[PDB]
RNA sequence: GUGAAGAGGGAAACAACCCAGACCGCCAGCUAAGGUCCCAAAGUCAUGGUUAAGUGGGAAACGAUGUGGGAAGGCCCAGACAGCCAGGAUGUUGGCUUAGAAGCAGCCAUCAUUUAAAGAAAGCGUAAUAGCUCACUGGUCGAGUCGGCCUGCGCGGAAGA
RNA sequence: CGAUGUCGGCUCAUCACAUCCUGGGGCUGAAGUAGGUCCCAAGGGUAUGGCUGUUCGCCAUUUAAAGUGGUACGCGAGCUG
């Protein structure tokens, strides 16, 4: 990331990942820990896939030409910067529970967390995983 | 109608327009209209862009007339010659010179006073401009 | 100045000869030869083609854009070719082509027979509607226009020869 | 991009029409168009019926434009249009209410089924009737 | 087509084109902006 | 905290005045009461922008000239009459 | 002041405007206004810029991504403006005089959350229905870009025997 | 003012376009027919009678249309009076 030509390296390519998007997960651990960090995307690989990253753009201005096929699910998630993650393989499978699973093995917050997906409303935590 | 009572004379020479404006800053309210042209100004012609003021808000701010008129114009009649008297009066003009705030007005938002000073400035007949208030 | 700043890659080995300013391309499906404005030239970085405004020429950089999107139009073209596809909605509408020479009866009196241009095919799968293709995009473009303009669609039932992605507005009788 | 996620309840108390005083900035603070009600608040919705409420699947999307989809009114209040009284719960051995007829019952959930949904709507109706029942509003055969 | 000394756009779609010279008003939302002359 | 340079007039009157301002700068004054006044000629899109500020009336401005700093407060400003450009500003020492 | 009572050179021609007051002669020279490509004597002079309109070589209010220049802005590598996006959360059958308006006639004017985009106007037409989009944030190809102020020269406004 | 003959008619005209018809287009509160309005266009064409001195106006009947103006309100060394 040097120009505007590696600002291009930004602006469709995750219309891959947001085409067929069926979840949502966010969090708010800012602490780059690096046990977690190939625990979290070694089990995407594991379970669903490299398709998501460790991309970190949170700012009010950066996800609508974010995920801009689906998934208002995440539409409003943008305070201090917040992980994203959607899921393609299956659609609402159990990514969230271990995402939880790993909060419950301390990360370190998770801003206003609420059940992203399959309420298609507000807080509550997702309790059914339609896997 | 905006027209003086009991001038102290009926008819007034022609005089010149000549100079620059006094009240060129803006006083009472916080937006004016500055004109920026030169030349008479007739009583009817404020009364249309006072209209248009007052209709622009519909209701609202609190407004200003810098231009008081009281100068008689007169106009000879039709089919009459030259001569034989001075014409009566017909209408009322405030000779304005470049810098003159004719309209001022405050209580409503800025951009509003400038869409209500355009509409105004679309029936005056000298060239204006918006203007704010300065500290001085 | 971003599309004159944008060389574009050739594919694999069209013929390309720059005789000058002439720039004459010779793709798999046809040949295609066009005159440069004397504002730009265009070198062959050996994999595509670089433009760069004359000095002397204050519309240099207006011009090899056009320049730049005319040669990749033409690259294209030669490469694989244009295709437009118009309907003829409308009861009492028909098309047919007989080598290059298409008939149509949209129904004035008589039927219009319009001869294309010689390089551009077409093809009716259905008798409804026109699919012509061709080698170069200024040309396909103006035969589809032509065939529009014999009854562009009236905004009031549809009817006319129209593009294929093109949606009309309708109206309303606005009494009865 | 935003399809749905963000689901609150607004669209606030129900007689007549054309916005403006109750309920204001409340909204004002962040985005939804100004006029947004008379397309369906002033040339859509109502005369299907005039006074009490239904739910409405109201918003706008980021480029501040309006789309609708219905609902059907909650049995708390539908009932009010259906039996017609001003009566409610909280003393039920003091203040209580009469019978209302299943026929009618079935009608107000067939609506119920059509502005919702549930895998069995006949399973579903019987809540309605016992909403009844819990804000003492006595439903009968 | 509104032949008018005075051209604006008259909606957000109006487009500002000087063709030949001239001052023209194009919307491709409705065909009645069109202005021309300006 | 608004800092002018500015360098002494050598030449005034209406003539005078009226070739400055056709050259993008206006004259100005510095007394004190007690102290000699002092001519003095300074650019006028700079002090134009630092115009704006509504704290150019209300602080102490500082003054270079010839090398010498001095801090003074704006006292009044007569303006163009119609074009947004000042002809002359007077100021106090303080 | 000029003509009247003043000739001469210039403004095509043109008592009054500009320069200049004819005693006479001269195939001598220097200048004034005004000019120096050809008619027609003198620069197809030199230097730096402006205009694309034959503007120059008629004319306004008003309108505009024409173009040149100056100053200050916002916005941006927590990446800007435009492209494709998908665009559409809800206790409203809101106090309307509870005949019809029911996301765009007149109304009275403004309680919120979940909480990156989500302020009771902007348009198409339907007594009044449905449906799509703009003041809006952004995932690849993008960086210089967004709108204002001062101005110079230009464009339309501009139809007569 | 040691003259510059005039209102209307007749005959003969001619020019401008701010177009009445015919011609080419937008836009529509343009279904079609018929319109409304605006832009381009001056090649050609652009009534007959009754009343009145009348130009004009009104009426009757036509016509695709019965244009508006300039030309010493064209035209008396061409006519009438
Ligand atoms: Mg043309
Ligand atoms: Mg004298
Ligand atoms: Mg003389
Ligand atoms: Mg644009
Ligand atoms: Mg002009
Ligand atoms: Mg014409
Ligand atoms: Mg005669
Ligand atoms: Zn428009």
């Amino acid at each position: 990331m040097a120009l505007n030509l590696q600002d291009k390296q930004a602006i469709v390519a995750e219309v891959s990942e947001v085409a067929k998007g069926a979840l949502s997960a966010v969090v708010a651990d800012s602490r780059g820990v690096t046990v977690d960090k190939m625990t979290e995307l070694r089990k995407a690989g594991r379970e669903a896939g490299v398709y998501m990253r460790v991309v970190r753009n949170t700012l009010l201005r950066r996800a609508v030409e974010g995920t801009p096929f689906e998934c208002l699910k995440d539409a409003f998630v943008g305070p201090t910067l917040i992980a994203y993650s959607m899921e393609h393989p299956g659609a609402a499978a159990r990514l969230f529970k271990e995402f939880a699973k790993a909060n419950a093995k301390f990360e370190v917050k998770a801003a206003a967390f609420e059940g992203e997906l399959i309420p298609a409303s507000q807080i509550d935590r997702l309790a059914t995983l339609p896997t | 109608m905006l027209q003086p009572k009991r001038t102290k004379f009926r008819k007034m020479h022609k005089g010149r327009n000549r100079g620059l404006a006094q009240g060129t800053d803006v006083s009472f309210g916080s937006f004016g209209l500055k004109a920026v042209g030169r030349g008479r100004l007739t009583a009817r012609q404020i009364e249309a862009a006072r209209r248009a003021m007052t209709r622009a808000v519909k209701r609202q701010g609190k407004i200003w007339i810098r231009v008081f008129p009281d100068k008689p114009i007169t106009e000879k009649p039709l089919a009459v010659r030259m001569g034989k008297g001075k014409g009566n009066v017909e209408y009322w003009v405030a000779l304005i010179q470049p810098g003159k705030v004719l309209y001022e007005m405050d209580g409503v938002p800025e951009e509003l006073a400038r869409e209500a000073f355009k509409l105004a400035a679309a029936k005056l007949p000298i060239k204006t401009t918006f203007v704010t208030k300065t500290v001085m | 100045s971003r599309v004159a700043k944008a060389p574009v890659v050739v594919p694999a080995g069209v013929d390309v000869k720059i005789n000058g300013q002439v720039i004459t391309i010779k793709g798999k499906n046809g040949e295609l030869t066009r005159t440069l404005n004397d504002a730009v030239e265009v070198k062959h970085a050996d994999n595509t083609l670089t433009f760069g405004p004359r000095d002397g020429y204050a519309d240099g950089w207006a011009q090899a854009g056009t320049a730049r999107a005319l040669l990749n139009s033409m690259v294209i073209g030669v490469t694989e070719g244009f295709t437009k596809k118009l309907q003829l909605v409308g009861v009492g509408y028909r098309a047919a082509v007989k080598g290059n020479v298409i008939n149509l009866s949209l129904g004035f009196s008589h039927p219009v027979d319009h001869q294309l241009p010689a390089g551009i095919t077409a093809e009716c799968p259905t008798q409804t509607e026109i699919v012509l293709k061709g080698a170069d995009k200024q040309v396909i473009g103006q035969v589809a226009a032509d065939l529009r303009a014999y009854r562009r669609p009236e905004p009031y039932k549809g009817k006319g020869v129209r593009y294929a992605d093109e949606v009309v507005r309708t109206k309303e009788a606005k009494k009865k | 991009a935003k399809k749905v996620q963000a689901y609150v309840k607004l669209q606030v108390a129900a007689g007549m029409a054309n916005p403006s005083p109750p309920v204001g900035p409340a909204l004002g603070q962040q985005g939804v168009n100004i006029m947004e009600f008379c397309k369906a608040f002033n040339a859509k919705t109502d005369s299907i019926e005039k006074g009490l409420p239904i739910p409405v699947v109201i918003t706008v999307y980021a480029d501040r434009s309006f789309t609708f989809v219905t609902k059907t009114p909650p049995a708390a209040v539908l009932l009010k249009k259906a039996a017609g009284i001003k009566s409610g719960s909280g003393k039920p051995n003091k203040d209580k209410v009469g019978k209302i007829s299943r026929a009618q019952l079935q009608e107000i959930a067939q609506t119920k089924a059509a502005d919702m949904t549930g895998a069995d709507i006949e399973a579903m109706t019987r809540s309605i009737e016992g909403t009844a029942r819990s804000m003492g509003l006595v439903v009968e055969d | 087509m509104k032949v008018r000394a005075s051209v604006k756009k008259l909606c957000r779609n109006c487009k500002i084109v000087k063709r030949d010279g001239v001052i023209r008003v194009i919307c491709s939302a409705e065909p009645k902006h069109k202005q021309r002359q300006g | 905290m608004f800092t002018i340079n500015a360098e002494v007039r050598k030449e005034q009157g209406k003539g005078a005045s009226r070739r400055l301002r056709a050259a993008n700068k206006f004259p100005a004054i510095i007394y004190g009461g007690k102290e000699a006044p002092l001519a003095i000629e300074l650019d006028h899109d700079k002090v134009m922008n630092m115009q704006a500020k509504a704290e150019f009336y209300s602080e102490v401005l500082t003054i270079v000239v010839d090398g010498k700093e001095i801090k003074v407060k704006a006292q009044d400003v007569q303006r163009h009459p119609y074009k947004p450009k000042l002809q002359h500003i007077d100021f106090v020492r303080a």
